[PDB]
């Protein structure tokens, strides 16, 4: 790769910079070269990688959504509406296979404390579900229960190893039961499981953090937005 | 749209 | 090039959909296929050009900026800056070469009405001006010249065939204005400039067009707010 | 400041 030849320090110096210059794709591409390392990656150098890859996807997901909206006026042209969205659509499926293909290649380990495991598995169900999002057929329905197992994965860990209130912890059970409404068309499954998160956490709240106070309540005000929407 | 976790930081 | 085999007609719909979905890059792509098809751009198609170029440099200019002044500040560490500084350096030369490219092999000629041989003389001296922006030594004095002989060029054929309220005609000694001083380090000429340029526009804006109106007093207004800068 | 220059019409 174009990056083997970098030191890792130098990666995320670099990231850092592209994280100050707003150049995503940049910033994505130094953290992959400093995942291919084979070293772990510490919380600070987690959120690195993170914030890259979903401001890239973020990018072509909300890109994707645009041109699928255009694409249906015509059952309300030529091909060209498709074509460009088939064209998104493939540059999205390939940054998602990046993603996961990192994850599944240096990142998922049994090593490396809860927090990173939790936040790799989390990521994991991400990807898959952005991908489930543009998946049409028998490669959907894999991509649903590949999303699913990532999910559930991450969720026993957290439950074991994390205090109810913890931010990842938090994050983890809002997209998993994002996934449950949107994706895997379970609308009790999500209210179940955003109530009970939602309800578990005021209830240990003396667990929380200070210096993750802030993240752990954004999550929660999420969750109840969420369950707002769907109740 | 439900909300998912957000890009933080 | 990628978009050889693809027709005009279809490259610009494909513009104008990667600019509802702010793909900026594929815009710039889609329309430098349409220009190599060596037809001639309307006005609406010459916006569409500026548009996508501008955000794509646009954005490498801020970056740059952003990765410069964090380079100074380590003057007052490793080669990491230095070095992703001149990254997105090299990544801005490429798009404002290829910029010059299609100005000088297609879109400029002798030819054509008023609007499209000012707009893309003013193009060249905007390309030029940003590729002096970066520029050092001997080379930014030859991008420095190039930049004025078009800007100069682009000036004659405004003063003698345009009005001067022509947004176009505006937008040119703006930028003309703006070399001046941030460039060429000419302020009284810069000055100068700009305050004829508001004169004669403020003279007559009594004959404005109600489908130029908007554009011809924030130019003027940006001339004025450059003034109050200089002065 | 940095000068103005035409924007994004
Ligand atoms: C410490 C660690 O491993 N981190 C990765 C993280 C910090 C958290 N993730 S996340 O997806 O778990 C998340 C938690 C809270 C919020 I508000 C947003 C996202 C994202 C990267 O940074
Ligand atoms: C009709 C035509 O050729 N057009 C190109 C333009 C419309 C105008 N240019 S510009 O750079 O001359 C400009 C004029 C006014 C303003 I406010 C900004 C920029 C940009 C592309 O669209
Ligand atoms: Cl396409
Ligand atoms: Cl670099
Ligand atoms: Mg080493
Ligand atoms: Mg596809
Ligand atoms: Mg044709
Ligand atoms: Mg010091
Ligand atoms: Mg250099």
């Amino acid at each position: 790769g174009a990056m083997g030849s970098m030191e890792r320090a130098s990666l995320i110096q670099k990231a850092k910079l592209a994280e100050q210059a707003e150049r995503y794709e940049d910033m994505a591409a130094f953290m992959k070269g400093a995942v291919e390392k084979g070293e772990e990656l510490s919380c600070e150098e987690r959120n690195l990688l993170s914030v890259a890859y979903k401001n890239v996807v973020g990018g072509q997901r909300a890109a994707w959504r645009v041109l699928s909206s255009i694409e249906q006026k015509s059952n309300e042209k030529g091909p060209e509406v498709r074509e460009y969205r088939e064209k998104v659509e493939t540059e999205l499926q390939g940054v998602c296979d990046t993603v996961l293909g990192l994850l599944d290649s240096h990142l998922i380990k049994e090593a490396g404390d809860a927090e990173s495991r939790v936040f790799y598995l989390k990521m994991k169900g991400d990807y898959y579900r952005y991908l489930a999002e543009v998946a049409t057929g028998d490669d959907k329905k894999r991509i649903i229960d590949s999303a699913r197992s990532a999910y559930q994965e991450a969720m026993d860990i957290s439950k074991k190893e994390m205090p109810p209130t913890n931010p990842i912890r938090l994050g983890l059970a809002l997209n998993f039961s994002v996934f449950h409404y949107e994706i895997a068309n379970s609308p009790e499954e999500a209210i179940s499981l955003a109530k009970t998160t939602f309800d578990e956490a005021m209830a240990d709240l003396h667990t929380l953090s200070e210096d993750s106070y802030k993240d752990s309540t954004l999550i929660m005000q999420l969750l109840r937005d969420n369950l707002t929407l769907w109740t | 749209r439900s909300s998912s976790a957000p890009n933080v930081h």
